[PDB]
RNA sequence: UGCUUGGACUACAUAUGGUUGAGGGUUGUA
RNA sequence: AACUCUAAGCGGUGGAUCACUCGGCUCAUGGGUCGAUGAAGAACGCAGCAAACUGUGCGUCAUCGUGUGAACUGCAGGACACAUGAACAUCGACAUUUUGAACGCAUAUCGCAGUCCAUGCUG
RNA sequence: UUAUAUACAACCUCAACUCAUAUGGGACUACCCCCUGAAUUUAAGCAUAUUAAUUAGGGGAGGAAAAGAAACUAACAAGGAUUUUCUUAGUAGCGGCGAGCGAAAAGAAAACAGUUCAGCACUAAGUCACUUUGUCUAUAUGGCAAAUGUGAGAUGCAGUG
RNA sequence: GGUACAAUGGUAUGCGUAGAAGUGUUUGGCGUAAGCCUGCAUGGAGCUGCCAUUGGUACAGAUCUUGGUGGAUAGUAGCAAAUAAUCGAAUGAGAGCCUUGGAGGACUGAAGUGGAGAAGGGUUUCGUGUGAACAGUGGUUGAUCACGAGUUAGUCGGUCCUAAGUUCAAGGCGAAAGCGAAAAUUUUCAAGUAAAACAUAAUUUUGAACGAAAGGGAAUACGGUUCCAAUUCCGUAACCUGUUGAGUAUCCGUUUGUUAUUAAAUAUGGGCCUCGUGCUCAUCCUGGCAACAGGAACGACCAUAAAGAAGCCGUCGAGAGA
RNA sequence: AGAGCAUGACAUAUACUGUUGUGUCGAUAUUUUCUCCUCGGACCUUGAAAAUUUAUGGUGGGGACACGCAAACUUCUCAA
């Protein structure tokens, strides 16, 4: 065969991804039968070859659907907690810098009348 | 005991599968040092305390 | 006889072998082996004779 | 309706609102 | 050619001595990052042949994308899947079982629920 | 209204929810803050003392933490937040004045950074949070405006100070 | 003052796979001595003299520490409790074992050494294979070692209920941890509705949960079957729980078969009326004097009663098993 | 189901099985087993609880009507 590529799995449809999922599932079911009934080739080692072939149809189906939810939970505040930036717990709480460095009107008025002047000293 | 729980039967199962020898190809790998199994228990000489 | 997933509750195994092998079941019994794997003795009905079903599975 | 199977949810303490309310607690137009 | 004494030689028993060192220790430098978005920890599973360690979570000794550009090896088997990419790193994607602060109630129990959405069997 | 006999209202004190949104527990151990607090030991015995305002126990954080811009020194010709090192100094003091213990100002360095409230004759609540609607351009606990929609707010929000 | 060990800084135009360190030795020596140099033998990749400066720097002792070893001793240490084996055969490299089967003498003597369970154990079970080690003798066998397998439930248990008790719930308290509290804390803290009216309306607070494989607690037995499982598989005959469905406590006097008499028919009475078919009345079951009976014959809530529900020693009678 | 079972008479070679007979009377004593029922005793000792279950009673409320069509979460019988 051809190694099933995530690069070429991505151009498929929603139907063809889960219709390729069951027929690789059915192979692994038949190779699971043939492992203990004395599989007559020295190995039908397509166990690992189709075991990882379904992991990638899964990966591609799963990130074709989370990237679609991220398209719907654009423009809405209160997106799900999974489509929301797990950085660290400390970083998510600690005054989002859009008001960690906002300032009082008394300090914006001390700011605009005496700037640090730029000077040099010797004779 | 012949009336056990599900959780003692799975910890008894895992110590049962772990009571194999070392496969003998493993001593054919390159620069190998594993000779015997060092975590073999007998049922009659070392108890499990479960 | 099958080896099944350790968390399959006998309405799984009855429904699994219908979907996979196009049969019907009289009775399922269920064991958990002393190595820790769940068996399932799936007695078929009287119509689905298990020798026609065994060689179509792949076993003898 | 009917049994199974899968999923979402159902802890506590708190803040701010919302919503339903209690009280011969002070009062008011009648 | 009793046994004994002593010496050396040879053989044994033993594992010192010396020479090694992907390990320790000590000093210094740069950096600042866990967790109710489920941490640390635990448990059990997962490999063609594997018990441990290491890795992982039914997508289970791996994993998208990248980098590099021919291996992996104990033995098979395939690599026609460089030449549209092996094996490795790297890792930003998806994912992460039962647990655990552990959050329906319990738990020497895989015990007992509720509410709700679906499907799979009446009509 | 309230012979607790028709409503009606508004507050105030308190409830309830699988309400909307959020927040908190637990881990680590070297350093850090808050607490609690011994005895061995030494005194050639031993009780105060010492060990020690320490081991152990408890709690809380950060990449540092704590401290910090004077209710401080000095007695000068005066200095000027904090913290660290050197010196002061094993000094002044404290002590069965025994064993022992024991700082600070000044001086010399490293580094340097300053400020904000409450409370007045501010002299039109001049403020804020939501929510919705336009509409910016992170996959934004964002940006602006509209309705000033609903609330916080006169038991005091902003600006000045 | 001198000598051993290891290093660092210098130094020796040092030494070394043409054999370094180490070790061995009747090679020859030197030194009062610590020690040193040397030959040969083994060994296989590093090391030494000098000046300085050093340091985890020199062992016979510590009932020293770790390891190894000797005698004692191949043994007058010992392998003597639980009565006892013997014949012949086969297998085998080898047999007193456990290896087997046959015969035979014995023991346990059923309060057992028999047959099953609960704790606990965890694969030890079983088949085949087997070589060392282990079975304090042997071993052809094994609870050893290798490989393969094996544990089936609506009825047996768990699970459900509570006991003694326990864990938590904010009255509380404590610096906190947490009470080696037992909180009983706690505005409506709990229920209730083929669900209402001038409060919809009647009612209750000890919250909650765990804690019994011997207490309480629905339902199954036989015959057969395996190398290995059976109240579980197989056959046969039942049973319980839940949910639907069907049948079946009300098949009249009038008047169809029938002139009334009746027949279909738990089955009418009344008064009049042409009799009546006119009119009107009527079925949430019957029997027995009773004790109580039958196939059924108002679980929708309150109330009360009973069952669950019980100890120990005895006991006439009955049945079962033996 | 001369069931099944067991004892027993033949027949059929592993040639993949059939068969004929039996299984019947009486009566002991089991203070020594287990159950069931009865009736007692000792006690300044009086010998669990809850789920669960049933019967009754009560006020309302439900149904039922003869010229016949019915019924019945029906405490009845069966079925899926």
């Amino acid at each position: 065969m051809v190694k099933v590529k995530c690069s070429e799995l991505r151009i498929k449809d929603k139907k063809e991804l889960t219709k390729q999922l069951d027929e690789l599932k059915n192979e692994l079911l038949s190779l699971r039968v043939a492992k203990v009934t004395g599989g007559a080739p020295s190995k039908l080692s397509k166990i690992r070859v189709v075991r990882k072939a379904i992991a990638r149809v899964y990966i591609v189906m799963h990130q074709k659907q989370k990237e679609n939810l991220r398209k719907v939970f654009k423009n809405k505040k209160y997106k799900p907690l999974d489509l929301r930036k797990k950085k660290t717990r400390a970083i998510r709480k600690a005054l989002s810098p859009r008001d960690a460095n906002r300032k009082t009107l008394k300090e914006i008025r001390k700011r605009s009348v005496f700037p640090q002047r730029k000077f040099a000293v010797k004779a | 005991a012949a009336h056990k729980s599900f959780r003692i039967k799975q910890k008894l199962a895992k110590k049962l599968k772990q009571n194999r020898s070392v496969p003998q190809w493993v001593r054919l790998r390159t620069g190998n040092t594993i000779r015997y199994n060092a975590k073999r228990r007998h049922w009659r000489r070392t108890k499990l305390k479960l | 006889v099958f080896l099944t997933h350790l968390r399959a509750n006998k309405n799984h195994v009855r429904a699994a072998v219908r979907k996979l092998y196009d049969i019907k079941v009289a009775k399922v019994n269920v064991l958990i082996r002393p190595d820790g794997q769940k068996k399932a003795y799936v007695r078929l009905a009287r119509d689905y004779d298990a020798l026609d079903i065994a060689n179509k599975i792949g076993i003898i």
